[PDB]
RNA sequence: AAAGUA
RNA sequence: CGCGGGGUGGAGCAGCCUGGUAGCUCGUCGGGCUUACAACCCGAAGGUCGUCGGUUCAAAUCCGGCCCCCGCAACCA
RNA sequence: CUCCUCCUAAAGAGUAACGGAGGAGCACGAAGGUUGGCUAAUCCUGGUCGGACAUCAGGAGGUUAGUGCAAUGGCAUAAGC
């Protein structure tokens, strides 16, 4: 006999690229994520793939804040 | 709920300045009152302010609940805040229809001088 | 051209119109119109209405429409829940005044039923 | 408009002292009329729906709004967002006239009348009842009319229980039975 | 892979194009759209024409 | 002859057996057949030892099991050499220590430890009988 | 033109 | 076991592909022609599609199992 | 036999097998941009035809809905209408 199963696809290099209180320049990227697990805070961009990136130099600061418990990620001028 | 609707329907732009880091004019609108606020970029401390239910502002008024009345308000708070040099501004208009009384003051704060 | 609920024809005479009320045959039309003092081969079309409203009250005399109704319907189901002779011919649908049911009777018992098999 | 005044003239005080209410705001208040046609045949023929909208129209003295499915439904072979009905809905000075009509015209005209049901209340102290036939308006011309239509009616009230519902309906002579 | 490339040809006689695809079965009309012409450099009338 | 009515998927990975068992208290009835060892309860064996008990009891009281077989188990055929996972062909109930296995109430204590040593003759895994606890 | 049986 | 094809009025066979009640022939039933039967003529009825699940607003139909049947293949030492 | 989603995968990434399960080879000039507005499923009660299920009204409920198409991660400031 065969089997119909076989098939997966490529991993996609996913997670968090620069972790709390790393110095970053602006442009880089913190983390990639599939929808906003993380959200953006001050001095962050999230991305049309919901990457959250850098847009000022500074040092990575991950805070939960908000009536949901949300996480978010932001950046401090350094 | 009107009150949980319309602050709904305000949360998205003032989110937006929040985080543009704008200095607010919020306005509130009641059927009998009209109120306005000049808040600092953190969200939490007044700079002027100026609404209907000031004695100095509603002694002047035929009725504090009107377009006129908006518009009294409007000239009196931008005129506070280039007293105390501000200028600059984004209008929050708080869920408010950009309309009638609102648009009439925030017509009232432009031509005064405040710069949105 | 509204009696007893209900409306009549226009374009017929009066004494076929009034016919058209359930309760009222040729008979009691030919009496009600009588008793109003209409002729029977005029059209209710060009009759003014202090006629209808005369010919109102004398068809109210009579109990027609949804009264009658209800009263045959009465008498039926009375006559059903006493379970008399004619109450079971009632519930079972077959002729209840006595006539050949190894033929004919379709009246009472609608079209033919073949036998299955 | 006379229904109105008859309300606020007569209707308040009475329903003060049947139910010993503390404020005049406390008094059950006709809220809304909503007459509804279930008109499920427009789909093999949509103009069926366009005449029924016009009786309504003429019934309510306003343009109806056509009402669409909301899903899909196997059993009556409709899709969603087909157009299968058509309501109005009165307030105010239009809500009082046809109130004021549908009691003292088309109501008497009813087909074997024998007053209303008082059971058609929904819990909650609003009434519903079904129109079988529209020719009961007088809006309508009987020799027009290419086929019979029925609707419901839905008179929607501020009253907090069905006792105080009825109670308020019959402050206007409703014809109950 | 029912859609067919098409191009939208400038209106200012420049050459330039743009191109995209089109459903033509369900959407004969032409396509027209106003669009930026690097050539003029001015935004005006682009009208479908075949992809060649 | 336990078994799910249905389940989301076809077959599980083997998995291990560590640790001790979850619902170690008589909770339903007075008596219990309670694991001291560690293994698999096949569904044939949990149908074979409620057999034997309920006889010993000749239908007298109430009995409850408290495992059930949710694991399927496949087997590859003989004579076969990989080619993908063999066919699920039997169920499972995995045990550890401390597992209260069976439940019996509305008999004698003496009767119930009876019917029970009979049952536990069934089982491929050493037991002993517990009673309820106040605390 | 096509008409089998008892 | 592997690869295919199937299962739909009493029988043989369409429709299935591509989601919106399914047909033909023989057969059966009632009537007619005949002294009677057959042949012949007229009229009528009879299956929710092998069994379950899933998808779907909706399944004879698509998908996944299970049962029965048919045809190939199941080999080198 | 190329591509996507989950699990195996041992809480950063990556990680094999003729391991366990499913999908793609498109669609859309609006189903894209923006401004303004809005909020689901399901059930109960009352209501012409109308029925288990059509449209109407009220209540409960609180996303159990929705997302052009798998699955995962998301989504109310909605990314849903
Ligand atoms: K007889
Ligand atoms: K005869
Ligand atoms: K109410
Ligand atoms: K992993
Ligand atoms: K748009
Ligand atoms: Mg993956
Ligand atoms: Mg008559
Ligand atoms: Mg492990
Ligand atoms: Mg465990
Ligand atoms: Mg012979
Ligand atoms: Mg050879
Ligand atoms: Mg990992
Ligand atoms: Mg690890
Ligand atoms: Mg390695
Ligand atoms: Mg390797
Ligand atoms: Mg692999
Ligand atoms: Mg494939
Ligand atoms: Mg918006």
């Amino acid at each position: 006999g065969s089997t119909r199963n076989g098939r997966d696809s490529e991993a996609k290099r996913l997670g968090v690229k620069r972790f709390g209180g790393e110095s970053v320049l602006a442009g880089s990227i913190i983390v990639r994520q599939r929808g906003t697990k993380f959200h953006a805070g001050a001095n962050v961009g999230c991305g049309r793939d919901h990457t959250l990136f850098a847009k000022a130099d500074g040092k990575v600061k991950f805070e939960v804040k908000g009536p949901k418990n949300r996480k978010f990620i932001s950046i401090e001028a350094e | 709920d009107k009150k949980s609707a319309r602050i709904r329907r305000a949360t998205r732009a003032r989110r937006k300045l929040q985080e543009l880091g704008a200095t607010r004019l919020v306005v509130h609108r009641t059927p009998r009152h009209i109120y306005a606020q000049v808040i600092a970029p953190n969200g939490s401390e007044v700079l002027v302010a100026a609404s209907t239910v000031e004695k100095a502002i509603a002694e002047q008024l035929k009725y504090t609940g009107n377009k006129d009345a908006a518009a009294a308000v409007g000239k009196a708070v931008a005129e506070r805040a280039l007293e105390k040099g501000i200028k600059d501004v984004s209008f929050d208009r708080s869920g408010f229809q950009y309309h009638g009384r609102v648009q009439a003051l925030a017509d009232a704060a432009r031509e005064a001088g405040l710069q949105f | 051209a509204r009696i007893a609920g209900i409306n009549i024809p226009d374009h017929k005479h009066a004494v076929i119109a009034l016919t058209s009320i359930y309760g009222v045959g040729k008979t009691r039309s030919k009496a009600i119109l009588a008793a109003a003092g209409i002729a029977e081969d005029v059209k209710i079309s060009e009759l003014s209405e202090g006629q209808i409203d005369t010919l109102r009250d004398e068809v109210a005399k009579f109990v027609v429409e949804g009264d009658l109704r209800r009263e045959i319907s009465m008498s039926i189901k009375r006559l059903m829940d006493l379970g008399c002779y004619r109450g079971l011919r009632h519930r079972r649908g077959l002729p209840v005044r006595g006539q050949r049911t190894k033929t004919n009777a379709r009246t009472r018992k609608g079209p033919r039923k073949p036998i299955k098999k | 408009a006379k229904l109105h005044d008859y309300y606020k003239d007569e209707v308040v005080k009475k329903l003060m002292t049947e139910f010993n209410y503390n404020s005049v705001m406390q008094v059950p208040r006709v809220e809304k009329i909503t007459l509804n046609m279930g008109v499920g045949e427009a789909i093999a023929d949509k103009k069926l729906l366009d005449n029924a909208a016009a009786d309504l129209a003429a019934i309510s003295g306003q343009k109806p709004l056509i009402t669409k499915a909301r899903k899909s439904v196997a059993g009556f072979k409709i899709r969603q967002g087909y157009p299968i009905g058509c309501k109005v809905t009165l307030r105010g000075e239009r809500m009082w006239e046809f109130f004021e009509r549908l009691i003292t015209i088309a109501v008497p005209r009813i087909r074997d009348f024998r007053g209303l049901s008082a059971k058609s209340f929904d819990g909650r102290g609003n009434y519903s009842m079904g129109v079988r036939e529209q020719i009961i308006f007088p809006e309508i011309d009987y020799d027009k009319v290419d086929r019979v239509r029925g609707l419901d009616i839905t008179i929607t009230t501020t009253a907090k229980s069905d006792e105080e519902g009825r109670a308020l309906l019959a402050a206007f002579d409703f014809p109950f039975r | 892979g029912i859609r067919e490339k098409i191009k939208l040809v400038s209106s200012a006689g420049t050459g330039h194009f743009y191109t995209t695809t089109k459903n033509k079965r369900t959407k004969p009309e032409k396509l027209e759209l106003k669009k930026f012409d690097p050539v003029v450099r001015q935004h005006v009338i682009y009208k479908e024409a075949k992809i060649k | 002859m336990l078994q799910p009515k249905r389940t989301k998927f076809r077959k599980m990975h083997k998995g291990r057996n560590r640790g001790l068992a979850q619902g170690t208290d008589v909770s339903f009835g007075s008596f219990g057949l309670k694991a001291v060892g560690r293994g698999r309860l096949t569904a044939r064996q949990i149908e074979a030892a409620r057999r034997a008990m309920t006889r010993a009891v000749k239908r007298q009281g109430k009995i409850w099991i408290r495992v059930f077989p949710d694991k399927p188990i496949t087997e590859k055929p003989l004579a076969v050499r990989g080619k993908g996972k063999g066919n699920v062909e039997y169920w499972v109930a995995l045990i550890q220590p401390g597992k209260v296995l069976y439940e019996m109430d509305g008999v004698p204590e003496e009767l119930a430890r009876e019917a029970f040593k009979l049952a536990a003759a069934k089982l491929p895994i050493k037991t002993t009988f517990v009673t309820k606890t106040v605390m």
